[PDB]
DNA sequence: CGGATGTATATATCTGACACGTGCCTGGAGACTAGGGAGTAATCCCCTTGGCGGTTAAAACGCGGGGGACAGCGCGTACGTGCGTTTAAGCGGTGCTAGAGCTGTCTACGACCAATTGAGCGGCCTCGGCACCGGGATTCTCGA
DNA sequence: TCGAGAATCCCGGTGCCGAGGCCGCTCAATTGGTCGTAGACAGCTCTAGCACCGCTTAAACGCACGTACGCCTGTCCCCCGCGTTTTAACCGCCAAGGGGATTACTCCCTAGTCTCCAGGCACGTGTCAGATATATACATCCG
């Protein structure tokens, strides 16, 4: 457990500076924690469910694909 | 000892990082945390190597948009750094919570 | 009888018309499947493939490297304005973002 | 072993028929495979939906031509319809 | 010459939820809309589901899943919870 | 007879299998997906009229109007997440008044 | 002059029902250039099912599905 | 007489018309608009009735929609007036354009 | 709080949408069949998990400091609002014609199956586009 | 401005492993017909969207006056940049097992056809729930 925090502060550096963040605080790191968190579990939720329905134990790449397409997050090259 | 003017690092570090394609974070941290969640909801479960990198590659551009309208909104408030409030502020107007 | 010549042929086409007409058939779209509709699917989706590539084919070129790759892929997406609004919703694996940088952020 | 279906040499002659001196690498091959099943899906769907919407059961290439000027944006839809007409009228033929 | 709809069944719950209680005939049109649009929410995701396993029959099982994933948790348990009760509740009867 | 009546709902199970006949949704329609899917349309649209009518009772209306419809969807936090995107047509908004506003 | 007669006072009221305290005066230019465009791109839908369709009305059923391509899908017509 | 000091006279003008169920846009104005916007594209739309009500319906929610966010978003910028750069953060943050 | 207003509250009278017989036809429910999709059985091996050990870039810690988020003053300027007025929007009739909507042919078009075979996929080398790097020429940068 | 210094691009070299071309080798795509039927078409109806005139009047508009607050001055503090110290990611290679794809055989369950029958929605009645207008306390602003 306690792996949440396993995302460190400089990738959460990184990803800010892909996106374009030139000055960065000091709670945004929690925060981007819990929203990491809950959009991880929104995801492994659906991802779930669908390996659930198959009769398997083995979350294929398809079937998470599947999951991001109903969010609307698609994601392409897998499957 | 040659010290860079705060902001020269930013200015550049934000050129390496989105002209090239990364995953910018550690394979096994995202893998270990991918398991964590994923035994709330199901007990004892397998992850395909491709079910993981998908999943990662599909959460890092969640995360980088997010970012992106963070700093939009920060922008906004004639300001350079970024608050959680604008993080929870692009969510709301974004719509997700 | 007549010699074998594919559908594809004979329309001009690069897409298949048999394969895209069997997947309308068993796809569960609708009870009969005309005649026409899989040729103009096939139609359309080569000129949007056909599209798609060459945008990426004249980035990855100005990027003086002859393989194409979802790099240069992502480019031709996000540069476009109408294929922009197309894919919208779209994320590409190994794609990266377009460089841009804000102005207010620029130095002084 | 039991053949996948996959449109590779598919798109290596519209590559090679628009740029006779270029490749392709294998993840954007992937790339360009998921994205056309991506559109064939939502132009086939929609269609369905017209045809369901309309009380009809065919879709005709009337259905697929309304479907791609509400799909398609922007002026991309003029020539998908102008070149999805030109090939099927060659087909008629 | 004839439309359907959900006016006396949707009617018919309201008295056994609440009596002496009314509806006004756009909130009736109202709760019709929600009623085909929850319909379709659920039996095009079973289809796609069902579709997506090589699999051509939609029974309880793609539907309980396509509930599971339309609806909210604690909302999810219940109508699971009601669905196995109607299905219990029939395939003794 | 009516299946309807063999499970114990109020929805219909044969329109539900009609539909799924002509929807085109698959070929072949399971025996229990009907009234599966019957009884959770019925437990939906139980639960709406149940807030539908603690709305009324709210505003002493013995009748529901669709603000009361508006007025229950967007007061759960549960059945908000299923119809955030709709829009209730000549329904209302929820009185919202932010802090900032007050003097 | 067409686009004008939504008015000052008409988008006043919708900001009221927004819950907004103060309004700027050039809010209104901008106003009625987001909704000519959300305007036209539901028309050009509607109109789009009207022709597949091979009538010459716009029925309300027509609007209601081009609403629910926009994925705004509106309850109360059917 | 009494002259109302700035913002009560808003809140009262809120709270009465968060109650309104009515429509707040005039009928024949819109329904010219609708016409005019039409006639781009075809000749001779005939506008059923009910139409051009569910139109009105949906472009009032989702101008509605638009002036909560842009609310939000003005709110953030320690302000209480209405800006339109706050219209265009809202139209950017929810991707619309 | 003296005084003042648009804020719920109780009452009469519509009155028109909502609530209720009905019938009949039109779709649902028994009756029965049969043939192909699926569950059960075996298996086997491709893929997944678990693990040891050497390697080092990345994470963590720690401190100097400097630029930005923030606290505050004011001012004039753009936005509330009171009011006349005047301007155009709903009502409510009038006329009515163009177009949606429901039937009756019957024909051109699509499903289906019996031969028939070439295109497309699985597999196998193989050479060159690009990955990695040494290092030199080249271009920002900030303390002066 | 300027110049040492710190990054950065690129020229050229080696090296590689993965697109790419080639070769089997099936079985899904082509013909050739029938066979039924969906809808293409014509026609007839009827109905509502459309046009218009006046009327009453609700509010849209322009003109003001007051004023709330959107937008430089100084401050201090918190996040950046670098230098040092880990340490866990990583890459490789091993070993072992398990469950996910395969076929094979039922077998039984839902599509399909038929005949019967009841219930669900337009088609007509009532009727009463709530709008609409009138008079009474008052929370809060002017000050």
């Amino acid at each position: 457990r306690d792996n949440i925090q396993g995302i460190t502060k400089p990738a959460i550096r990184r990803l800010a500076r892909r996106g374009g963040v030139k000055r960065i605080s000091g709670l945004i790191y929690e925060e981007t924690r819990g929203v990491l968190k809950v959009f991880l579990e929104n995801v492994i939720r659906d991802a779930v469910t669908y390996t659930e329905h198959a009769k398997r134990k083995t979350v294929t790449a398809m079937d998470v694909v599947y999951a991001l397409k109903r969010q609307g997050r698609t994601l392409y090259g897998f499957g | 000892p040659h010290r860079y003017r705060p902001g020269t690092v930013a200015l550049r570090e934000i050129r390496r990082y989105q002209k090239s394609t990364e995953l910018l974070i550690r394979k096994l941290p995202f893998q270990r945390l991918v398991r964590e969640i994923a035994q709330d909801f199901k007990t004892d479960l397998r992850f395909q190597s491709s079910a993981v990198m998908a999943l990662q590659e599909a959460s890092e551009a969640y995360l980088v948009g997010l970012f992106e309208d963070t700093n939009l909104a920060a922008i906004h408030a004639k300001r350079v750094t970024i608050m959680p409030k604008d993080i929870q502020l692009a969510r709301r107007i974004r719509g997700e919570r | 009888r007549a010699k074998a010549k594919t559908r594809s042929s004979r329309a001009g086409l690069q897409f298949p018309v048999g394969r895209v007409h069997r997947l309308l058939r068993k796809g569960n779209y609708a009870e009969r499947v005309g005649a026409g509709a899989p040729v103009y699917l096939a139609a359309v989706l080569e000129y949007l493939t056909a599209e798609i590539l060459e945008l990426a084919g004249n980035a990855a070129r100005d990027n003086k490297k002859t393989r194409i790759i979802p790099r240069h892929l992502q480019l031709a997406i996000r540069n476009d304005e109408e294929l922009n609004k197309l894919l919208g919703k779209v994320t590409i694996a190994q794609g990266g973002v377009l460089p841009n940088i804000q102005a207010v952020l620029l130095p002084k | 072993r039991s053949r996948k279906e996959s449109y590779s040499v598919y798109v290596y002659k519209v590559l090679k028929q628009v740029h006779p001196d270029t490749g392709i690498s294998s993840k954007a091959m992937g790339i360009m495979n998921s994205f056309v099943n991506d559109i064939f899906e939502r132009i086939a769907g929609e269609a369905s939906r017209l045809a369901h919407y309309n009380k009809r059961s065919t879709i005709t290439s009337r259905e697929i031509q309304t479907a791609v000027r509400l799909l398609l944006p922007g002026e991309l839809a003029k020539h998908a319809v102008s070149e999805g007409t030109k090939a099927v009228t060659k087909y008629t033929s």
